[PDB]
DNA sequence: ACTCTACCGATAAGCAGACATACCTCTCGATCCTGTGC
RNA sequence: ACAGAUCGUGUCCAUCGAGAGGU
DNA sequence: GCACAGGTAAATGGTTTGTGTCTGCTTATCGGTAGAGT
């Protein structure tokens, strides 16, 4: 009931202004602000408050603080999100890189 | 603007044409407009990296001296219309050049 | 002491080669590289046995180029010098500071401190060696080393002999 | 520990499998003991009191105050807790103890966060400054220390010539405060280290702390090449996807091109063509590097390519670029046009893309990005 | 998608006229709405501006 | 240095000081210089009634 | 190139058991139960100098004979051993192969059993005992006389084969091993 | 499009990281072609990476602040 | 971990699949890789790997990976391509 | 039955911490010395 | 025994603050 | 003849129009029962 209160809230934002947003856009918005068991207010004591990688994390707001807090702790970053692979320079599984291209010997010899 | 800035004693600059004989790590510019002086005449057309005003400072191999000329800048050129040599206010050469450019 | 383990090598293979032929070509490919071969951790690489069933797995293609890494499966007969292990050569070299043994394709050395006082160098003899008593010993002879520790992991693979030991000299 | 699994509070506390969770939750139910036990009584029969195992000892109330922590002791004593002692306790804490803490035996030990063995940036780190005429100088770290290991060797001369408890607390305390300067610069409740000039002293947390820092200013966010820059300006007469690039912009921006069977002949006459003219090249690469310059070595023309070479190519017509206004809101702000060379200083674009880009040709600058690969350039024309 | 959804309702917030005032239907209520009240929706304030309760 | 750098106070404590007292003229055009030599600032820093224009 | 991937902690187990010791305490790699490429929990195999020729001689009479199918398909005792294997490296490996003549040099000179039958019977007399498959690759390739020997040739035999059965399959080596 | 933004048309490096410890610290003589690490006397695992040089800078001012965030090749899971 | 007779992932081929398939595809040929249809003239790279892509003739496989970890195999020419 | 005082929970109210669209252009200053030396 | 003038390629002048700008 | 090296200055007292909105820590304040009688 929170989430659709939520939702119905920001539909009546976006109101009066005449422009029409897609319902799966602020439908994704509120599910992300409502994923946990109550609000999660998009800031630096919301969303950032969570289990994710650190580096993708401390890239938003103060940064030396989680990076102290993950050198007190001994924490595993996955590096599966964007902002860990583009600190790494490396192709996000995101889009084109969220598959593996390989070469078969079967189809090399059938066509020739 | 340029000025012959004097470092503690006998390290001084001078407004001369610098000579690959005794210059290292110059500028590539060309130096052909420059003068005796180290200076460019008015009424001469200037464009590109070409050097207005030829200083050089002491080194302290050979190599005694080392350039410090200020090059025109990449994406203005013009003709040089005025060029003022004054002294400034303790002793040393205070040169001062102008370019002139049409904006059609 | 000879091995065998399922051995694992990852190659990387120019498109420009990208035929029918690429099965042969990484098969000798793998042939002349790990033949010969003196890595550090396996040890020393003699023979590729079961020329079959390769099971050449699919060549991920990198981001970068148009190359494909791949990464083939196989056996092969292994030889790691075993620290504390008793083995038998020959003399091939012999010189003041000590005899060595032709144990296998390495050069392992018996250095004058491991071995007693007994052996004693004696150029007197056509054929340099350390005759002296309980039996004789000369070049391309049967002797019986033990190994004390591996040495220079990196590049050759050597070891250190001894012969300081009961029943374990002479024979 | 002050509490053990014998409390009911304490065992229901140890079974969050979140570190911070469990670690604040410990802190919350053992900040209120201000006393060992040595004697808790067991869970079942409490009439019997198990033997707990500890020391008795009280503990203080612990409060900080600028960088250093003092401790109330009340049964009331003031005594500062030195740096020593409390490194000695840590190292006495068991394994499971910061285990359950939230700390690792094997990454992060408790005993790690005190520091004894300061290492120092390479040069990398802090180059030199070279500066109008020849001075070097030098970077705030190299300053910062070289100031601290001016204070450690007064520290250690201090201590072995012999002086009073004042000395050795005061060089102690300076020693601290330099390296937490170095460390930290934003301390909060104390003074700020100002060099000679005056201005506050840069620390690499000041380093890296806004969108001027590393990760915000140099990571996600970077100066790149192959870019250009100028006005924009309508023209009905270009198609939808069309931009028209001005002859400088292409003469300058260049895509590098492998030569191949099926453009040799294109490749060689762009080489000869030279760096003038727009259907030219700029740089020649042969095997392992090698650039070869062609507006310098004038060895154009009685140069053979051979096969597998990369030749640096003009910008021709129908080339997939990168058309770019700020700010990017949403994704249609990036659109992928179709190279149109024009002989006039200006951007050119067609009337319809204006309302996706939010412009008007009223002075507005917009960002030109070529691709440098064949994978960027297809999916730049696919996507 | 979230970045795409982030995008656009990021969108209509910067296309948006001014919202401070102007929101008042037979009573003058100054109800908020536009950019404050969709900072205080994201922010999730405790103590909203214009609070309201409808009963039907 | 309090004409130069625009910093009114002494060479120390600058950081404490204002900025922006003292500006290089605007010479481009007559009418700009002239606007220049009759302009006022209020150092305030959020707020719109300070920028607001009163009766 | 590696065979078994990371596991009780080897980025950090900052143990260091030394590298290697007689009695047992083998290396990481060459640890009991192996892991096969499609199968698991298959044990090390040991090798004594006998087999081991064997498995390369058979390996190179394999690849040979598959390399002259190949092109047709396109179109005494031990020196006699000797040039045997030499005509056989000489076309089979190729390449420089330089480490692989003084092994298989080693292989015959101190070869123990000559005979398939011996050599093939070995493990079904060797497999009584539980013992370690390579304390009894080490007891099969060196030569014994009693149980003194065996003992003092390695330290990994403590109190781990009673006295009579040690005796009894050295014995037993032995004379399969002077038959031939 | 993404990568090559970040990488080949800005600052791209390669450095040489440890399979024990993680860290960058590795001393690489490509002259003779051996690397060791001095950290754990390791020799016979050395891989080479490819991440910008502000990846780097940023790696080191953290070893600099007592803080190690060492970098594998594999993943960690199960066993 | 690699099903067929339980491939529930879509039959056909996304954008991005297309995209990346086409990219290294052109990016093999412009590097000197065998061709194995006629070029009809054609000189540019990216065009015949779009001619190539019409008759499903790229000896190419897309892994698709499950966000658990599981994947399974798709060839290009059993790819249904109606974008 | 509730006095003589202890920990349980439940608030009020003061003390500090973090931060504010994006893109680029140009000019202009400052980056130490005074008490102490024979 | 042997046992050199420079030559030939050469890398840039940076940082911190302040002000004025324009989409 | 001129250079050479440490942070010895202010003590003070002192400052500034109009920045909110959560966040966490540290007290002060308010009910409520338990060690038992005439
Ligand atoms: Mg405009
Ligand atoms: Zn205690
Ligand atoms: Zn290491």
């Amino acid at each position: 009931a929170g989430r659709a209160a939520l939702y119905k809230e920001v539909y009546n934002v976006i109101a009066s202004d005449g422009s029409y947003v897609n319902y799966r856009h602020m439908a994704l918005l509120v599910d992300v602000m409502t994923t946990q068991g109550g609000l999660t207010s998009v800031t630096r004591h919301g969303f950032n408050r969570s289990n994710t990688g650190a580096l993708m994390r401390c890239s938003f707001e103060e940064t030396v603080e989680i990076l102290f807090e993950a050198g007190a702790s001994a924490e595993l970053d996955d590096c599966r999100g964007v902002s860990e692979n583009v600190i790494l320079g490396q192709m996000a599984p995101i889009g084109t890189g969220a598959f593996d291209v390989m070469i078969d010997e079967e189809s090399l010899v059938k066509y020739m | 603007m340029d000025q012959e800035k004097k470092y503690g004693m006998s390290i001084t600059e001078t407004f001369e044409k610098p000579q690959r004989t005794n210059t290292l790590r110059m500028k590539h510019g060309t130096y052909d407009k420059l003068d005796d002086d180290g200076l460019i005449a008015p009424g001469v057309r200037v464009s590109g990296e070409d050097v207005i005003i030829g200083k050089t400072t002491p080194i302290s191999a050979y190599h005694s001296k080392r350039d410090a000329s200020t090059p025109l800048r990449s994406t203005e050129n013009g003709i040089v219309d005025q060029v003022l040599v004054t002294t400034n206010q303790d002793g040393l050469k205070f040169v001062k050049v102008r370019v002139r450019t049409t904006k059609i | 002491m000879f091995f065998i383990k399922d051995l694992s090598l990852n190659i990387t293979l120019h498109p420009s080669f990208f035929g029918p032929r690429m099965k042969q070509y990484l098969k000798t490919k793998l042939l002349e590289e790990v033949e010969g071969s003196c890595t550090g951790k396996f040890g020393y690489i003699l023979c590729v046995l079961d020329y079959d069933n390769i099971d050449i797995q699919r060549g991920r293609i990198l981001p970068t180029d148009g190359s494909a890494e791949f990464n083939v499966k196989y056996r092969a007969v292994v030889f790691k010098p075993f620290k504390g292990e008793v083995v038998d050569g020959t003399v091939v070299s012999c010189s003041q500071h000590g005899f060595e043994v032709q144990v296998g394709p390495m050069k392992v050395f018996v250095t004058k401190h491991l071995m007693p006082q007994d052996l004693t160098f004696n150029a007197g003899s056509n054929p340099p060696s350390y005759q002296s008593s309980e039996d004789v010993i000369t070049i391309k002879s049967r002797i019986r080393v033990k190994i004390e520790g591996c040495i220079s992991q990196v590049s050759s693979i050597h070891a250190i002999g001894s012969i300081k030991e009961d029943y374990l000299g002479a024979i | 520990l002050l509490l053990d699994e014998h409390n009911e509070l304490m065992r229901q506390a140890l079974a969050i499998k979140d570190s911070k969770k469990r670690f604040a939750a410990i802190w919350t139910l053992c900040k209120t003991k201000m006393v060992c036990e040595t004697d808790v009584p067991s869970e079942d029969d409490p009439t019997q009191l198990v033997s707990r195992g500890g020391c008795g000892n009280t503990q203080p109330t612990i409060r900080k105050d600028g960088l250093k922590l003092v401790g109330s002791w009340k049964k009331p004593e003031l005594r500062v807790l030195s740096t020593e002692e409390i490194l000695n306790i840590f190292k006495h804490i068991s394994v499971k103890d910061f285990t359950s803490l939230g700390f690792n035996e094997v990454f992060s030990r408790p005993e790690w966060m005190i520091l004894t063995c300061l290492p120092v940036p390479p040069p990398p780190v802090r180059p030199s400054i070279s500066f109008n005429e020849s001075q070097r100088g030098e970077d705030d770290l190299t300053f910062k220390l070289a100031d601290i290991l001016k204070a450690n060797i007064s520290l250690e001369t201090l201590e072995h010539n012999g002086a009073p408890h004042h000395a050795i607390e005061e060089a102690e305390s300076l020693l601290q405060f330099h390296v937490a300067t170095y460390m930290d610069n934003d301390i909060a409740g104390q003074p700020q280290a100002l060099q000679k000039s005056g201005r506050p002293v840069k620390s690499i947390r000041a380093r890296l702390k806004g969108k001027e820092g590393r990760i915000r200013g140099n990571l996600m966010g970077k100066r790149v090449d192959f870019s250009a820059r100028t006005v924009i300006s309508g023209d009905p007469n270009l198609e939808l996807d069309q931009v028209g690039v001005p002859k400088s912009i292409a003469k300058t921006l260049t895509y590098p091109e492998v030569v191949t069977p099926y453009n040799i002949d294109r490749l060689t006459q762009l080489v000869r063509n030279g760096p003038n003219e727009h259907p030219g090249a700029k740089y020649v690469i042969r095997d392992s590097g090698d650039r070869i310059d062609l507006r310098y070595s004038k060895r154009a023309g009685d140069i053979q390519l051979q096969y597998g070479w990369k030749v640096e190519r003009h910008i021709m017509d129908n080339d997939p670029v990168l058309f770019n206004r700020q700010p990017s809101l949403h994704k249609m702000s990036m659109m992928a046009h179709r190279v149109k060379v024009i002989p006039y200083s200006t951007f050119r674009l067609n009337l319809s893309v204006t309302s996706p880009y939010n412009a008007d040709f009223d002075g507005d600058e917009m960002n030109l990005h070529v691709p440098q690969s064949e994978e960027t350039r297809a999916e730049l024309s696919q996507l | 998608v979230g970045v795409l959804a982030a995008q656009s309702i990021g969108e209509p917030a910067t296309q948006m006229t001014l919202n401070t005032f102007h929101f008042a239907g037979v009573a003058s209520k100054k109800v908020t709405s536009g950019v404050p009240r969709l900072k205080e929706i994201l922010n999730v304030a405790k103590n909203m501006k214009t609070p309201s309760l409808t009963v039907y | 240095y309090a004409l130069a750098t625009g910093n009114w106070g002494e060479q120390k404590k600058a950081m404490s000081s204002r900025a922006g007292v003292s500006q290089v003229l605007n010479r481009y055009t007559y009418s700009s210089t002239l606007s220049h030599l009759r302009r006022t600032n209020t150092p305030i820093g959020k707020l719109a009634k300070p920028r607001q224009l009163h009766n | 190139s590696t065979s078994t991937f990371q596991t009780r902690r080897r980025r950090l187990k900052k143990v260091e058991e030394e590298e290697n010791a007689a009695t047992l305490q083998l290396g990481q790699e060459f640890q009991l139960k192996q892991i096969n490429h499609q199968g698991e929990e298959e044990e090390l195999i040991a090798l004594n100098l006998s087999e081991a020729r064997l498995v390369i001689k058979e390996a190179l009479v394999e690849r040979r004979r598959a390399f002259k199918r190949s092109q047709k398909k396109h179109k005494e005792t031990r020196e006699k051993e000797l040039e045997s294997i030499d005509v056989l490296l000489e076309q089979t490996t190729g390449g420089n192969n330089k480490d692989l003549k003084n092994t298989m040099q080693y292989l015959t000179n101190f070869s123990r059993f000559r005979d398939q039958e011996t050599v093939g019977a070995v493990i079904q007399l060797l497999k009584s005992t539980g013992l370690h498959p390579f304390e009894v690759a080490q007891l099969g390739s060196l030569a014994c006389d009693t149980a003194d020997e065996a003992k003092t040739l390695i330290p990994s035999l403590n109190n781990k084969i009673s006295d009579d059965e040690l005796e009894r399959i050295l014995k037993e080596l032995s004379n399969l091993e002077t038959l031939y | 499009f993404l990568k090559e933004r970040l990488m080949e048309a800005s600052d791209a490096f390669r450095v040489h990281i440890c399979g024990i410890c993680g860290l960058m610290t590795v001393i690489a003589k490509l002259n003779h072609n051996q690397f060791e690490c001095k950290g754990c006397d390791n020799k016979i695992d050395i891989y080479q990476i490819h991440i910008p040089y502000a990846a780097k800078l940023l790696f080191q001012e953290l070893m600099a602040m007592n803080i190690t965030p060492r970098l594998y090749t594999d993943r960690s899971r199960d066993f | 971990a690699i099903p067929k007779d339980q491939r529930a992932t879509t039959p056909y081929m996304t954008k991005y699949e297309r995209a990346r398939i086409l990219g290294t595809r052109a990016l093999q040929i412009s590097m000197n890789a065998p061709v194995f249809v006629d070029l009809e003239g054609e000189t540019d790279p990216l065009r015949i790997a779009m001619k190539e892509l019409a008759e499903k003739k790229i000896p190419l496989v897309i892994r698709r990976y499950l966000p658990d970890g599981s994947f399974e195999d798709w060839s290009v020419e059993e790819l249904i391509v109606d974008l």
